[PDB]
């Protein structure tokens, strides 16, 4: 249950900020941090739970 | 000889395919309405066991009911070729038969028989609902008789060879 | 080494398979490209110099099947085979580049250390057919 | 195009057709049968014969 | 040939080995994780029957629920892959050379390195 | 096998064989519950593969 | 690629002469450049495509290009 | 008599070609093509047939050869009545015969009947009718009295009888004709699809083949009609190059992308089985017998060059007919669009 | 009831992957031989989730 | 009129469906195109085992009749989805997706009823 | 004597036949036979007692 | 760009990516785009024959870039090679090269783009659309040609050839 709650906390992390960078308005910038966090947390939880 | 079994089975097959004769749900022009009129209660098609199917794969009859345009002729050819065999074609209306009112046009094909083999023709413009019913019933009778039209010859023992 | 010229695909393939060279240089030519005239001379000149390569010459016009079998796209074509396995391929006539490719292939083969009993010669199509059975056959069996 | 670069430069060799005279012999299945009967005999047949005796 | 206890004890870790072995495609790993949960389900039922343990028998539905929740999370992450611009085949998300892949090849998004 | 559809098919067959073992061991109720619970998962997996 | 265009003689081919000297009008030039693009699996920007005047320039551009297959 | 034929070939279906033609045996693979060759220039075409089942597309599509008022179908034809032939060719100045023993028939008596009796009666009817300017009988390449194949054995006698009855008859001897509805490419595709693992051969596959396109055959027929001097001579029609059966298999495999696999059945056992069991299109003794025999163009008679038709090479001609049946291996994402 | 505008519309931004067609849309030939179509309408429909997006009607199949 | 007063209409249609020829699209997968309907027919003709005609008048002594019904329905939905997918018609594929949505709704609805 | 099948195949056939015959023999003659296990070999009479040999 | 030819109308290379994890790209020049063409705005008016000629060259360039895809989808590669089709369409344009009206040229370019889009999207049939790609005086590559007429009328004027051929049915 606590692991599900922590996964909820990681899911609700803020992604996009209103910063002072005005150079990427019309270009695609790829950031994988969100997926990496979710992927590793999910699979670590799976391995620990099964074991 | 196989004829002993083939001939009665031929009769059964012809009867079954006559009883279940599903045309394709395909209408192009005013002749469509006449087809609908035959389908509806006043001249029920279902009495003679004809039920329309949307996909050509599940159709036995191709009702070319309406004018055929050059912009559509390849589509009609593709539909006819994609319809599963065995199949028959019934042209309905003057436009489907020989170009009808638009025989002198620059867009209309002068007859669906130029693109498709037409098994039967139903004259009219539009053909009456009873006219379409008559054409369908005549096509069914011809279809039933097509299996054995006395092609094979009888030998001295009256068995076809 | 001297260039062995073939006009029949069956004869050329049989000779190569029987010889089982460790290092082979196949030169495919057709009469449509004018540069084959100089390519033949370059190939002959390099054949004498390089004793470690079996130099084979094939005329695509006389052996149409050779083009398809060896996957020749443009000509003149030079193909380097190590134990009958494609190492490098050159398109066009350039003696310096051809000799450089021969030098690179031979030095790499010298550096290689194959396991004992597992370095026998293989026909050109064996690797392509293995990869085909591994990937393309399954793809076809899934789709169409 | 760089995604499909490998397919573009892949060298494909045309097939050579030969007649297969031993296709219907099913040599791989014959080998499987030989292995199966050898193992079956050595273990099950010996054990059964001794136990039956 | 094998007793059920040894068979299930072994195949659980065999399933884990398969999960690790297969190429890392998120959907495939999710299916393997589901299979692992079901192997645990079967093993727990076997031990519950052997030892007359209602707790072991009842672990079945707990495993089913945890597996369902994890599968829901996996579906969501697999869908999120699209918005994050990540290939489901994780091995294609990095430039490290891999001999296990026939056609892995990445170039810088340029047309000419030298202009003069 | 690397094809996702065949992987899912083999997972489904593995579920069937697990149910068969449970039936042989006489846990029929758990076999039925497992099958009903997991066939829906396989169905959703097929939809996900279509997507 | 040029072998398809039978107006030009590949034997005595000067890589510095213009397409017009080779015997190719604008349409023949456009067709030839498109064929070369197909052969090398590349795409010439509009400026360079219209700026090409002979085969030597095309050869140099393709040599500089790294995406050519 | 006069063999001259004045016709105009510059018109479309609605023109008046000037040819009135009766085409016996047009329900086969080549019948619709030959009929359409004459019909598309405005010629009148008659198709006498006694075919089962009547509703078959083979019979139905013959009406598309010429059009309305130009193509006629004569059903329930009797092949042993001279009056029937007289009626069929009464108004025809061209008489084409394609009535040959089918690949499905192994009975020597039936094969001889089809290949001799019908041909001789057609030739006799042409002789009786003085308005029949041209007769074009279709024989088979490799026809010989010593030929093991009953089809070829009877076809040699059939062509001899046709020449005897109508000395101005033109005899064609096509090689293995291929096309969309052929018995060669379609049979290859269907056999490989039904087995999925091999094509069953019954010989060493060294027999020579010289395939010719059906369009080329139709063009040859038109050129023969145009050329008056072609009357009374035998022609052998084939492709530019000669291939063995193994080479044909290799070419088809390379073109379609399907890996080749030939599974060998002993010739003797195959012959016994096919001659002692029921035979249909895909299982017949004629195919087994003709596998070993060579069906190529010999220099003993006139060739296609005499008719002035340049046949297309087999690799080029047969490529379009195998587009749908193509091996689906590794392909580019652009190619995935289809 | 809360807002759902963002779940209901998806605009396209210049050279943006997220604000773009991230899917291969279904280009269906609605008609002419379709029970719903009257018979001579060839509507090229761009479906995305079975929701119409783009219409390209061809109506010349009955021009006479 | 198919049989006196239409007494043999169903027999006629069944025989006609048998008679009608079939062709598999070249682009479609030959194996699956035929395998899916075969499995669907097997499942449909297995349906009747889960039926009772009296206090204990059943072909088999099954207890989990509702579980059997749910499993068989899920299998038939699987077959319909696979049919739509392997027949590459876009309309068929959309029909398969609709079948998936119907199955999703049926799960909860029938589960709550049970 | 001459045999198309190999000696090992003959041995396999013999041992398999012995297994089959011995299994059936022990199941048919060394069993209480109070339960109807082999149809057409055990009687199908109606038993009025708990133990009646079939 | 909100147009059928826009750089964002490419077909994605993957369900979750466009051709890469570090870049975004797609092919829309040699194949049809992802979204259908809902509107094709009229070519901006050309005030000069220079602009008209530029439009013609750009349209021909697009046609040449698309011809291999058209041939592959329509299964007409055997009839003619890609370069043969390009040269045949070049002859088609050459027959019209005498135009000197910018408005007429713009209208013609619009029609050409429309027909090219139809060929891409399979709106037309291969037999109906190959009339533009067919050789003017060369045999089709998938058929055996007849040189009987050339043999009979070798080294004879076109007038004499036509005189012998005729221009009217002789039956009536
Ligand atoms: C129950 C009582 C209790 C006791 C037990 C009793 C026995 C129980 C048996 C249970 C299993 C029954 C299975 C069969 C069910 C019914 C169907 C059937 O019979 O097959 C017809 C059926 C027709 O094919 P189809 O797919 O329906 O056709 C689709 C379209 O028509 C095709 O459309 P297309 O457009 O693609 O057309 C292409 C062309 C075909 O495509 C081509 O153009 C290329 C091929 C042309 C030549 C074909 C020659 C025949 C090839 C036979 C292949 C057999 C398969 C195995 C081959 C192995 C090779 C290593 O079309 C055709 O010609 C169709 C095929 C015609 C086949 C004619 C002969 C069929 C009957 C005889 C078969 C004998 C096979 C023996 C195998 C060995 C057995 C040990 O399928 C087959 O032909 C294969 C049948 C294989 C099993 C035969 C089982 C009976 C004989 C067993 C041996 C004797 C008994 C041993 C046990 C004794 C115990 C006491
Ligand atoms: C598909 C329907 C049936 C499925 C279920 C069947 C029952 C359950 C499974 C039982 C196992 C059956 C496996 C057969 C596989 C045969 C594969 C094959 O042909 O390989 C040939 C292969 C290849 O044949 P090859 O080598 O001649 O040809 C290939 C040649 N090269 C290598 C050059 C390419 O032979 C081998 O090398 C490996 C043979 C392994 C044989 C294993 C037999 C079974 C072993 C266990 C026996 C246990 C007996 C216990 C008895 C107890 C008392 C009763
Ligand atoms: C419910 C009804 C089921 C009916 C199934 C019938 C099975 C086939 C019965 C064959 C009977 C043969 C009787 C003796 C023949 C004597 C002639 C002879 O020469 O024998 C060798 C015959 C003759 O073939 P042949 O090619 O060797 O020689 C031709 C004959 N001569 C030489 C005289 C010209 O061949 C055979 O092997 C037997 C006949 C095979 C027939 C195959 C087609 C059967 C068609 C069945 C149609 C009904 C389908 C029913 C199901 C419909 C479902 C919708
Ligand atoms: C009381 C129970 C009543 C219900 C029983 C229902 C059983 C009906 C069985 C009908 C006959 C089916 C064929 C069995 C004979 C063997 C067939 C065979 O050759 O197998 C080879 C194939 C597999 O091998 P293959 O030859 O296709 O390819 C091998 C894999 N490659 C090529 C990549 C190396 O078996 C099948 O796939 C048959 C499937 C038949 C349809 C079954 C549908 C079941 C419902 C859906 C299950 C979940 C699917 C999820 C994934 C999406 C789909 C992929
Ligand atoms: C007189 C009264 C009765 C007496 C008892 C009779 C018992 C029945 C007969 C038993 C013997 C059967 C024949 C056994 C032959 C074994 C041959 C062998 O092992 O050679 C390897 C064999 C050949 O390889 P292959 O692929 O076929 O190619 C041919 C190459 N020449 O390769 C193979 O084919 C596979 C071989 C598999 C070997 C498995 C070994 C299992 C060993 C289990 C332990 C046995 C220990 C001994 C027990 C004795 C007890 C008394
Ligand atoms: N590969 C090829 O196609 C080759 C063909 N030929 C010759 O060209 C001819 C035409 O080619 P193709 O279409 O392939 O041949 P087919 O076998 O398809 O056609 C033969 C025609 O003759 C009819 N026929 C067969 N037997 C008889 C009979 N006893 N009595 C009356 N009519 C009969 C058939 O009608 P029905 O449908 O009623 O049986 C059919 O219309 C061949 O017959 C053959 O003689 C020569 C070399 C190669
Ligand atoms: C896929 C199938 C598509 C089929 C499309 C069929 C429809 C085509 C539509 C009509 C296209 C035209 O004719 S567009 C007609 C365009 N008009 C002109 O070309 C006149 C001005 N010409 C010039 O500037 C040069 O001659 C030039 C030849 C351009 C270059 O020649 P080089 O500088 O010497
Ligand atoms: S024949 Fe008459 S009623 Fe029928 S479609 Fe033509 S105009 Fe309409």
């Amino acid at each position: 249950l606590v692991s599900c709650a922590i996964f909820y906390k990681f899911i609700v992390s803020k992604i996009s900020f209103k910063n002072s960078n005005y150079k990427d308005n019309y270009f695609s910038i790829f950031s994988k941090n969100y997926l990496n966090v979710l992927f590793y947390q999910y699979w670590s939880s799976f391995f620990s739970s099964v074991m | 000889r196989v004829d002993y079994i083939v001939t009665p089975i031929n009769a059964v097959v012809s009867w079954a395919r006559q009883g279940s004769f599903w045309p394709l749900t395909f209408g192009l022009a005013c002749c469509a309405v006449e087809m609908m009129h035959a389908t509806v209660s006043r001249y029920d098609f279902d009495r003679f066991g004809v039920i329309f199917r949307a996909t050509p794969r599940q159709a036995d009859l191709i009702l070319v009911a309406g004018t055929l345009t050059n912009k559509m002729a390849p589509g009609l050819r593709r539909l006819y070729e994609q319809t599963l065999d065995p199949k028959w074609v019934l042209s309905m209306g003057s436009c489907a038969n020989g170009g009808g009112y638009y025989h002198y046009s620059y867009s209309v094909v002068r007859g669906c028989n130029r693109i498709i083999p037409v098994d039967i023709y139903v004259p009219g413009c539009p053909p009456t609902a009873e006219a379409l019913m008559f054409g369908v019933l005549q096509l069914q009778k011809s279809l039933y008789r097509q299996i054995n039209e006395g092609e094979k010859k009888y030998n001295k023992k009256d068995l076809t060879y | 080494s001297r260039v062995r010229s073939f006009n029949d695909f069956k004869a050329a393939k049989t000779y190569i398979d029987t010889l089982k060279p460790k290092l082979a240089c196949l030169y495919f030519r057709a009469d449509w490209n004018p540069l084959c005239e100089q390519a033949d001379k370059d190939f002959d000149k390099l054949s004498d110099t390089h004793l470690e390569y079996e130099f084979v010459k094939i005329d695509i016009d006389k052996a149409p099947q050779a083009k398809g079998y060896f996957a020749v796209r443009c000509e003149p074509e030079f193909l380097l085979l190590c134990l009958g396995q494609e190492m490098t391929r050159q398109t066009g006539q350039n003696q310096r580049n051809l000799e450089h490719r021969l030098f690179k292939v031979q030095e790499y083969v010298k550096g290689l250390n194959f396991p004992a009993g597992m370095d026998t010669y293989e026909e050109f199509h064996e690797q392509y057919m293995a990869e085909h059975t591994q990937l393309d056959k399954e793809i076809n069996e899934w789709a169409r | 195009q760089n995604n499909d670069r490998w397919v573009y430069e892949r060298r494909k060799s045309n097939f050579i057709a030969q007649v297969d005279y031993e296709y219907f012999k099913f040599n791989h299945w014959r080998t499987a049968w030989r292995y199966f009967r050898n193992i079956f005999l050595l273990t099950a047949g010996v054990s059964f014969l001794y136990n039956m005796e | 040939m094998l007793t059920w206890i040894s068979f299930w004890s072994l195949i659980f870790w065999l399933i884990l080995i398969i999960l690790v072995l297969k190429p890392k495609n998120f959907i495939s790993i999710l299916f393997m994780s589901e299979l692992t949960w079901l192997a645990l389900y079967c093993l727990s039922l076997l031990f519950g029957a052997i030892y007359c343990d209602i707790t072991l028998l009842s672990i079945s539905f707990f495993i089913l629920g945890v597996a369902g929740l994890e599968f829901s999370f996996g579906i969501l992450i697999a869908i999120l892959y699209k918005n994050l611009n990540e290939s489901l085949n994780t091995d294609l998300n990095n430039n490290n050379n891999n001999q296990n892949i026939f056609d892995k090849n990445f170039k810088t998004p340029l047309e000419k390195i030298n202009w003069q | 096998n690397n094809n996702l559809y065949y992987i899912l098919l083999y997972i489904f067959l593995e579920i069937v064989f697990f149910g068969l073992f449970l039936c042989l061991y006489q846990l029929e109720l758990f076999t039925g519950f497992l099958w009903v619970a997991e066939f829906a998962i396989v169905f959703i997996a097929v939809v996900l593969l279509f997507y | 690629v040029l072998s398809n265009f039978e107006q030009v003689n590949l034997k005595n081919l000067r890589w510095e002469q213009n397409f017009k000297k080779l015997g190719l009008d604008s349409l023949d030039q456009t067709a030839l450049l498109a064929s070369i693009e197909h052969e090398f699996t590349i795409l010439f920007p509009d400026g360079v495509f219209e700026g090409f005047e002979n085969l030597e320039q095309v050869v140099n551009y393709i040599l500089k290009n790294i995406n050519a297959v | 008599r006069s063999t001259q034929l004045k016709f105009y070939d510059g018109g479309n279906r609605q023109s008046i070609s000037g040819i009135r033609a009766t085409i016996f045996g047009a329900t086969g693979f080549m019948g619709p093509y030959i009929g359409a060759a004459l019909g598309y220039i405005g010629s009148d075409v008659i198709f006498p047939h006694n075919h089962v089942y009547a509703y078959d597309d083979y019979v139905k599509e013959l009406k598309l050869c010429a059009g309305s008022g130009q193509s006629y179908i004569m059903r329930h034809f009797n092949y042993d009545d001279d009056n029937m032939y007289d009626m069929a060719i009464k108004n025809s100045n061209v008489v084409i015969n394609l009535v040959g023993s089918r690949l499905q028939n192994k009975n020597f008596q039936k094969a001889a009947y089809a290949n001799i009796h019908v041909a001789k009666k057609i030739a006799e009817a042409c002789a009786r009718n003085p308005n029949v300017r041209r007769l074009i009988h279709f024989s088979a390449a490799g026809a010989d009295t010593k030929s093991p194949s009953p089809d070829l054995h009877t076809k040699f006698h059939g062509e001899e009888a046709v020449l005897n009855a109508f000395p101005n008859a033109t005899i064609f001897r096509p090689c293995t004709v291929y096309g969309m509805q052929d018995y060669f490419i379609r049979h290859w595709i269907k056999e490989r699809d039904w087995w999925y693992h091999f094509n069953i051969v019954t010989d060493d596959c060294t027999a020579k083949r010289q395939p010719i396109l059906i369009n080329d055959v139709a063009q040859c027929v038109l050129n023969a009609l145009k050329l008056q001097e072609s009357a009374g001579q035998i022609y052998e029609l084939g492709g530019p190059h000669v291939y063995s059966r193994l080479e044909v298999f290799e070419m088809l495999a390379n073109l379609s992308g399907r890996p080749p696999k030939l599974a060998h059945i002993p010739h003797d056992i195959a012959l016994k089985i096919t001659q002692n069991f029921y035979n249909w299109e895909f299982f017949n003794m004629e195919k087994v017998i003709k596998d070993k025999l060579d069906l190529i163009v010999t220099g003993k008679h006139k060739t296609i060059s005499d008719l002035y038709v340049q046949p297309v090479s087999f690799p080029q001609g047969a490529e379009q007919f195998i587009d749908d049946v193509r091996y689906r291996g590794v392909e580019t994402h652009d190619n995935l669009e289809k | 009831m809360n807002r759902s505008i963002f779940q209901l519309w998806k605009p396209e931004s210049p050279r943006s992957n997220v604000n773009s067609k991230q899917i291969k849309t279904m280009n269906v030939n609605f008609g002419p031989q379709h029970p719903a179509a009257h018979g001579v309408l060839r509507l090229i429909l761009q479906l995305n989730g079975e929701i119409a997006e783009r219409f390209d009607p061809h109506i010349g199949l009955l021009h006479r | 009129y198919v049989g006196y007063r239409g007494r043999l209409q169903y027999i006629a249609d069944a025989l006609k469906l048998f008679i009608k020829g079939i062709v598999v699209p070249e682009g479609s997968n030959k194996f699956w195109f035929v395998a899916i309907p075969s499995a669907a027919g097997a499942i449909c003709y297995t349906f009747w085992i889960n039926s009772m005609w009296g206090p204990s008048v059943s072909i088999f002594d099954l207890e989990y009749n509702l579980v059997y019904a749910t499993i068989l329905s899920i299998l038939f939905s699987f077959c319909i989805m696979l049919t739509g997918y392997f027949s590459k018609s876009k309309y068929a594929f959309m029909a398969s997706i609709r079948c998936a949505i119907l199955m999703l709704n049926i799960e909860i609805f029938l589960g709550l009823l049970v | 004597a001459v045999r198309f099948v190999g000696p090992l195949n003959i041995v396999f056939a013999g041992v398999a036949f012995l297994m089959f015959y011995e299994n059936n023999y022990k199941k048919l003659y060394l069993n209480p036979r109070y339960s109807y296990t082999m149809p057409y070999l055990q009687s199908a009479k109606i038993t009025k007692n708990l133990y009646e040999k079939l | 760009m909100n147009h059928y030819w826009g750089s964002s109308n490419t077909i994605p290379a993957s369900s979750t990516q466009n051709n890469n994890y570090f870049s975004g790209g797609g092919n829309n020049v040699t194949i049809r785009g992802n979204e259908i063409m809902e509107r094709l705005p009229s070519q901006t008016p050309s005030q000069n024959m220079v602009q008209a000629s530029m439009k013609t060259l750009r349209f021909y360039r697009k046609f040449c870039r698309l011809i291999p895809f058209i041939l592959r989808i329509h299964n007409i590669g055997t009839k003619f090679t890609a370069q043969q089709a390009m040269i045949n369409f070049g002859n088609y344009i050459r027959e019209r090269n005498h135009y000197r009206d910018p408005g007429l040229i713009d209208h013609r370019i619009q029609l050409g783009y429309e027909l090219l889009y139809e060929a891409e999207m399979h709106f037309s049939q291969h037999t109906i659309l190959m009339q533009y790609l067919s050789p003017y005086n060369t045999p089709l590559s998938d058929r055996g040609y007849s040189y009987l007429e050339k043999v009979k009328y070798g080294n004879k004027s076109k007038f004499l050839q036509g005189f012998y051929k005729g221009n009217k049915p002789t039956e009536f």
